């Protein structure tokens, strides 16, 4: 068994989002498949079961029209279209794999969840993917880093020294700013007798924009 | 109704300890109770089915139960290379569908303290050449972390939207910080002693760094 | 009927009525039309006056019949090579089951004194226990769709039954002929009349 | 509010088990939960107290912990030459007072039937002497219990007050129970052949014992 596919690409409210993974190495004619998202903090919510071989799928109460739910039988692979996404849909997207087989209301009591594997994510974003306009930040043992900001989507990727240098380098989480951007904090640490003397830079990598920014700092003038 | 459970648990290595998940009489006992487990990072994964049969792929080291209204998941010991959340999930009939519970974390059980250093760096001529200022200070080399970053300006502090960021795992025995500020040039300008301090329950060091070099 | 055979071998047939035959010859009103599933091993036990495992608990038959069952394999449309708990069968009732009526319930059945009221005890146990079909179970363990059938008389005119082998027709000879109900003999000639249509 | 707690529970020896304690917000986490146990036929005994440290005379063998609503008392394994009830105690601010839990049973875990034997004792002209007549029936070697007792004249059962006596335990692994009912003379001597069966879960047998020998 197994439930390979692709990170989810982040959506703007009010648009649509698909999540699918493959299947293989059995039958698509007699496990229902599950939709669910692990919620931070909290516990998960359910919203219907997906049946390929009858159109006879449900839905719950709290989910009317959010999902609609789409078969095909030539990929084997079930199809996502999730409409007027909100803020607390920030959760990671998992593909629940289902034993057995039930369609009336007095036989799901029996199976229970049987893989899970390589979830995507999908999550509401106000901010967008956008370019990158970094800038290098000035140092004060001593220290020194380089921070990144006006970038979309987490994560990005700091090296320094052309990435022969990795002792010391840990990404700091980032904080969730009232306009949307994200700060990726990486520090180093040298001895105080070498601040301006020695040329440091760090490159970070943006995924979607196909950028790359080669930023060298210098002390504040 | 929704099921609720324990946000954390406290239990030792060596000893063991069971996980409580209140509910229902709709939800609990005329309904099988299923017991998730995930990793960080990772995806889940069933732990017991049915409370009674134990899923292939795992040795006989656990234990789940239902007694009435809550479910007990009995964990002969504790190891401390692997700190799992367990997930309580159930069905209703009214609610006609699946409904799961908070999820409890387990941590083992004493270290000393260690000594905090804090760095604060002002931005360089470029990020001012964008007609914006923005200031960044960093906690690290702490043990254990629950800290509190707070801007001062040596006179009074000032909150225009500050935040602090959770605590970080690192993989040399130790937890990390950081804050972060963005303001406009001219306040920027209109103090000339920046700084920050960290709360580490006993220990309190300010940063001064001057806006010059 | 005559599209009733080309459904598969049957499994049991075992009757104590009427010939399918003369249900042609026999005209009927009022015939009940009831279906269900039960695995194989446990067909074997539907008679009249018969006494197994599901006898007394989902469906039970009284000595009058006037019919019989009808089973037969089904391996290629409810069994998966998973899990189907789709049907289930429950053992578990207090009392006595009447012949011919249907009962459904989900309260927990206590078998003693126990107080139970939506807890699974000890002595509490619940009634709906489901089966499981797969292709690596044997025929004594596979699903079949048996659907039986009971006639009834004395509840109004016959309504209900099939051909009666309608035959073609000849012309300028002496033969006999019969129509809807008014038989009589004679020659049939083209009119010129104006009925009316009712 | 009453405290509950679950009648009985079941785990069998080899792994450990745990007993929930469900109360409301008032009366658990804001009070401390006290963990009584009872020996058969002698006094009780406090298990835990405080829900972290244990009391001295016992061995590093329980745990108790309480989470919120609910508290569960862990026991790291079971023997099977110990079995004991397990009661819950809280406090409460509204009824000012203590308020005990319903206590559970714990058991391990299963053994073939046995075949049983079920005797009948008429009385004698004594009995008869006292212008009154009662029949016994006792019914021994026979493994497990939950047996019912219930009187037959072999023609149509009688209710006059039809009493059956709990199970108990000898000291020979094995069950026994009695029956008892008191009647007339008059209606004594009315039939001439009187029995008592006995349900064993399968095995019913009846004593035809004639009253004239």
């Amino acid at each position: 068994v197994q439930l390979v596919q692709s990170g989810a690409e982040v959506k703007k409210p009010g648009a649509s989002v698909k999540v699918s993974c493959k299947a293989s190495g059995y039958i698509f004619s007699d496990y229902n498949i599950h939709w669910v998202r692990q919620a931070p903090g909290q516990g998960l919510e359910w919203m219907g079961w997906i049946s390929p071989d009858s159109d006879d799928t449900n839905y719950a109460q709290s989910f009317q029209g959010r999902v609609t739910m789409t078969r095909d039988t030539s990929i084997t692979t079930v199809y996502m279209e999730l409409s007027s996404l909100r803020s607390d849909d920030t959760a990671v997207y998992f593909c629940a794999r289902s034993v057995g087989y039930c369609s009336l209301n007095s036989c799901q009591r029996w199976m229970w969840f049987d893989t899970w594997g390589q979830g995507a994510l999908v999550t509401v974003s106000s901010a967008s993917t956008k370019g990158p306009s970094v800038f290098p930040l000035a140092p004060s043992t001593a220290a020194l880093g380089c921070l990144v900001k006006d970038y979309f989507p987490e994560p990005v990727t700091v090296s320094w020294n052309s990435g022969a240098l990795t002792s010391g380098v840990h990404t700091f989480p980032a904080v969730l700013q009232s306009s949307g951007l994200y700060s990726l904090s990486s520090v180093v640490t040298v001895p105080s007798s070498s601040l301006g003397t020695q040329t440091y830079i760090c490159n970070v990598n943006h995924k979607p924009s196909n950028t790359k920014v080669d930023k060298k700092v210098e002390p504040k003038s | 109704p929704v099921l609720t459970q324990p946000p954390s648990a406290s239990g030792p290595p060596g000893q063991s300890v069971s996980i409580s998940c209140s509910g229902s009489r709709s939800n609990i006992g005329t309904n099988f109770v299923y017991w998730y487990q995930q990793l960080p990072g990772a995806a889940p994964k069933l732990l017991i089915y049915k409370n009674d049969q134990r899923p292939s792929g795992v040795p006989e080291r656990f234990f789940g139960s239902k007694s009435g209204t809550s479910a007990s998941l009995a964990i002969s010991g504790l190891r401390s290379e692997d700190e799992v959340d367990y997930y309580c999930a159930a069905w209703d009939d009214s609610l006609s569908g699946h409904v799961f519970g908070a999820g409890t974390k387990v941590t083992v059980l004493g270290q000393p303290k260690a000594a905090p250093s804090v760095t604060l760096f002002p931005p360089s001529s470029e990020e001012l050449q964008a007609n914006k200022a923005t200031l960044v200070c960093l906690i690290s080399d702490f043990y254990p972390g629950a800290v509190t970053v707070a801007w001062k300006a040596d006179s009074s502090p000032v909150k225009a939207g500050v935040e602090t960021t959770t605590p970080s795992k690192q993989s040399n025995n130790k937890y990390a910080a950081s804050s972060y500020l963005s303001l406009t040039p001219e306040q920027w300008k209109s103090h000339r002693s920046y700084s920050c301090q960290v709360t580490h329950e006993g220990s309190t060091v300010e940063k001064t760094v001057a806006p010059t070099e | 009927y005559s599209v009733l055979y080309n459904f598969a071998p049957f499994f049991a047939f075992k009757c104590y009525g009427v010939s399918p035959t003369k249900l042609n010859d026999l005209c009927f009103t009022n015939v009940y039309a009831d279906s269900f599933v039960i695995r194989g091993n446990e067909v074997s036990q539907i008679a009249p006056g018969q006494t197994g495992n599901i006898a007394d608990y989902n469906y039970k038959l009284p000595d009058d019949f006037t019919g019989c069952v009808i089973a037969w394999n089904s391996n290629k449309l409810d069994s998966k090579v998973g899990g189907n708990y789709n049907y289930l069968y429950r053992l578990f009732r207090k009392s006595n089951l009447k012949p011919f009526e249907r009962d459904i319930s989900t309260e927990i059945y206590q078998a003693g004194n126990k107080p139970c009221n939506g807890v699974a005890g000890f002595n509490c146990y619940f009634p709906l226990r489901s089966y499981g079909f797969r292709p690596t179970y044997g025929v004594g363990h596979q699903p079949y769709r048996v659907v039986v059938l009971s006639f009834e008389l004395l509840h109004a005119p016959a309504t209900v039954c099939g051909p009666k082998k309608s035959t073609n027709l000849v012309k300028n000879k002496c033969v006999n002929f019969n129509f809807n109900g008014l038989t009589g003999t004679g020659v049939l000639t083209e009119s010129n009349k104006k009925f009316l249509p009712f």
